């Protein structure tokens, strides 16, 4: 029910979708309307 | 342009330049962290010792293996291993040299995703390649076909390849190799009263295993000989100056390779794994695999393993056809030698993985490109 | 601008006229290289 | 803003600046009070003489040692010791100078709290650091690894350090040094008829111990030679002009360091403490610690002690490995010299205990900022 | 006849007759040799005090423990211990009474050989048996299966047992028990200034540990509470009448069981040893083992250890599954009590080692007849 009523997680995945769609521009994974659950564990892979 | 061959094995990373015979940089894959307190201010007390420095100063270092059971578990440690093997050992820029790498069979795909992303985002290369270790070992044996039992530090896997076609269903994997033999050797040395509990002591017991252990040709006769006469006892000098003497532990430790019930595993020995790999092949091509039993990995360095292996397969297989064991003396580095063979080929220019392929197809073109 | 500042890339006889395919030529080259 | 190093040892306070070679002010730590009746009015009668003034006029003074076995007992006397070494010996304001104090390991923590409270509230500083003396001895030796046996006047302690890392479980402390040797030298000097009971006579027996005693290479043969022939006997002139002659007491006095059962203590000698400290260390680093035995402290000034330490450890160690006793000629002040090296280190500026940090953390940061 | 149970433990020997619930002779395993000079004539005083006699007169005795980490060091002292418990405490002839012995897992086998040789030659018995202590601890609980964490005085070992069969490969050993906690408590009482250096003082520190120490449920909160207010401070009266007060040392001392890095051991705590012992077993037999933690040993008397054990295991375990810590109140004597249970059965009579079996098979049937 907490996952059903989580409001901040749509806002978070919208921000991650905007950042990823900026990041993978010019690749086949760009212009994505969504992603899987396992994107969150792969967030720390792209390092500065 | 000279390529680089770098087998990132579970035990020791073996790297060097392509087109050569021997790897220039052989060093164990450990990350050593100090567990005590520093009091001496200055002189470059670096917080994480990698490789040979971690081996030399190991008496104050908790040692961690980034590759456990052929799987890269810790990733930052593996990045430190790659940084040391490129910048400190070879001292070459990655952006001007191709880098061949190796991998275990039946690996997870996301492992290949992560290795591709590290080899194209952090350590940028012009090109790179991931190959199966058994395939490169068969290439360094000079034969296109054959069955390879590769036994490293964590994985003993059987792979039969017929005419370059590596059969996927017949590949199997047994999680019993050199580190398990070292842990069992720690366990059985306590019967003689020698205690080895720390990770620093694992290198000493591993050196004992490398220097003194050997595969028995018959186990029960070696029990009878060891219990009867103390002729096979051998002495070893520890780094603190103490001298131990070991008896049957020279051949009870590799016998776990043939009897996994010592450490409590229900699966049988590597011979039954080889034989059950052989029945998974077609009946036409089984004859070629019997005469082409190739070994690789340093767990096959014990100087009684070939005749015992031929005895075990000849007991298992029907005796109507020929059994032959391919055991070259340089089969420790045959993964690296096969990589050096494969890197300097004129055809191999068109199977390179470019940065343009990486940018077009993510870190995922390695699945559709390689086997 | 910060993402392009931080996470961007810091990088700003060919024909052999072989009648055979790549597989048999590769097997032949690996077979030849042992000599 | 230069730095002060003030080794507040049990016997001899050694203080000086940072970067200097030899310690500027070396004077014994005694507070002397008059015990007879002053009859001659005027003359500026001090209620307490501190230092060399108490040493010179010692025939009419009860002398008290404020430090006993590295633990400061009388805090007013130690306040007067610090007042003398700042305002009369070095003639420096401590409000414009940092201070490095030395401390024996395994000390009471309330002692460290009280030197923190006095040194930041009575003689308030910009900064102060309390450091272990053995690390300073290894600083002055210049080598990074090594085991350090430091034997002052009250504390004989072993601390082993490998490649910049101390091992706190292998640190051991023994309350047996030169004050107990002075008391035992009195107790064996009563055999020849010479009586010494007062606090002034401790200085005379201490001077006898400094000037005439020596460590025997073999105790039993030296006993047989001194019992047989009167060659080892030596004469010393007292301050009243009388001449004493001592024989075996030249080498029966320091042998308490190798045989502590003379004064009834149960523990074994300093060589056994060194060997047990090395066996308490990890097995890889004992090769470095055998070759780098660093002695320090004024108790090791006896001119036979290095050969005896080498002989005892080479008896105890395995014979396949070299023992080397590092004994510099200036090892009395090596605690001070290594303190002057440490205070001149540019890296050491970041771990000063500031007055700001003391105010924000109470007298409790000295457990966490120091070792 | 009536059998004997003699748990020859590392710190205390618990002997008594079979069929009984209370051990008749519980006495510490020490040998007290005099060190000072006797001046009485009249003899009477022995050269070696054994047991409670050494405890009573401990102020003039060097105390030697014959057993160190479950290994009998001095066999003459342990022979004196056996002679005292056979002839003075229990007062039985050894050659007319069966006698059950206990032994720790993963011992050196020659220790078992020498115990067999002494019990069949010196104190020759009609029969004996050597058995694993954790098995007898489980037999005291009245259950057939379960895991026993036996934490004695030298060895803390985890043994899982399924259907009366102790699984050999999953048994683990940790050389950290009550003597090391006593040494660490002796080390940390010097912070408050209470010095303890003699072997007699180790019994006083052990009595402090027995009467006042306890396992914290949450270690960091107990740090915060003891550092905040003096509520957990408790006072103890010494044999000379001095009163000490200890605070956090009541629960810094048993925390070495859950954090072995306090005394420099690299290995993990007893909860991790329990968990990794259970993951070394098969999955299907795990259902008995989490629900049947049967703690034993004298170190497990601290009155917060069951809840801390349940908390740490339930943190470690998968959450779908019951954790039950069966901590009986008499689990100190559960080795002896279970020995009386096993020795008072008609089914055990065929399992004895007769003298005839010793004569045909040497002192080596104990490796074969006894598991
Ligand atoms: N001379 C030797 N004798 C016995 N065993 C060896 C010898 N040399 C190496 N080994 C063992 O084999 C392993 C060799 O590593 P290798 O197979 O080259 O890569 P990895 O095992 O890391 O995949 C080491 O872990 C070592 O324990
Ligand atoms: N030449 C000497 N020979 C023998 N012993 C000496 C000599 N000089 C000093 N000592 C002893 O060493 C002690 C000095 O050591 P030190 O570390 O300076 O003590 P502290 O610093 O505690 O005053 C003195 O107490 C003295 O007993
Ligand atoms: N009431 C107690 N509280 C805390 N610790 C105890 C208590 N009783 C015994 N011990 C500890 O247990 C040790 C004895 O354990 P024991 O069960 O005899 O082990 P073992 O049989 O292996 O010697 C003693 O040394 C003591 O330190
Ligand atoms: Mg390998
Ligand atoms: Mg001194
Ligand atoms: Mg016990």
């Amino acid at each position: 029910e907490s996952l059903l009523t989580s409001r901040q997680l749509p806002i978070f995945c919208q921000l991650i979708l905007r950042i990823g769609n900026f990041l993978n521009y010019g690749s086949h994974t760009g212009d994505a309307d969504g992603f899987k659950i396992s994107t969150l564990l792969k967030l720390t892979e792209t390092k500065s | 342009t000279t390529a680089l061959v770098c087998d990132n094995g579970s035990g020791l990373v073996k790297a060097g330049f392509a087109g050569d015979d021997a790897p220039r940089a052989v060093f164990p894959s450990i990350v050593g962290r100090p567990r005590h307190q520093g009091v001496m201010v200055g002189m470059g007390q670096k917080d994480s010792y990698v490789g040979d420095e971690a081996q030399s100063k190991r008496g104050i270092l908790t040692l961690k293996y980034p590759i456990e059971h052929g799987i890269i578990t810790n990733w930052d440690d593996m990045e430190k291993i790659w940084h040391h093997t490129f910048y400190n050992e070879l001292r070459v820029a990655p952006e001007e040299h191709p880098t061949l790498l190796t991998e275990a069979p039946l690996n997870p795909k996301a492992n290949r995703e992560k290795m591709t992303q590290i080899m194209f985002e952090t350590f940028n290369v012009p090109a790179m390649y991931v190959a199966i270790q058994a395939v490169l070992s068969l290439y360094a044996s000079g034969r296109t076909t054959g069955i390879v039992l590769d036994s490293g530090d964590g994985v003993t896997h059987n792979v039969p390849i017929y005419e370059g076609y590596a059969l996927p269903h017949a590949i199997m994997r047994l999680d019993l190799a050199g580190r398990d033999l070292t842990d069992y050797l720690m366990k059985i040395l306590t019967e003689r009263g020698y205690s080895f509990v720390t990770t620093a002591e694992r290198e000493i017991v591993r050196d004992i295993k490398e220097k003194l252990c050997y595969v028995a040709l018959d186990f029960e006769n070696e029990m009878a000989t060891a219990a009867s006469s103390s002729s096979l006892e051998k002495s070893y000098e520890l780094p603190d100056g103490q001298v131990i003497t070991i008896g049957n532990e020279r051949f009870r430790c590799p016998e776990t390779l043939f009897q996994p019930s010592f450490i409590g595993m229900e699966s049988a020995g590597i011979h039954e794994t080889t034989y059950n790999s052989i029945m998974k092949c077609d009946i036409d091509i089984r004859k070629d695999l019997y005469a082409n039993n190739v070994m690789s990995g340093g767990t096959t360095m014990y100087p009684g393993i070939a005749d015992r292996m031929q005895k075990e397969i000849t007991a298992l297989a029907p005796s109507t056809m020929k059994i032959k064991i391919i055991a070259p003396p340089e089969r420790k580095y045959s993964v690296w030698i096969g990589g050096s063979i494969l890197a300097s080929l004129s055809t191999f220019q068109q199977m390179w993985i470019t940065k343009q392929e990486y940018d077009e197809a993510g870190p995922s073109i390695v699945h559709r490109k390689c086997f | 601008s910060s993402i392009e500042r931080l996470f961007s890339f810091p990088a700003a006889e060919p024909k052999e006229i072989t009648f055979l395919d790549a597989k048999k030529s590769l097997n032949l080259n690996i077979f030849l290289k042992q000599f």
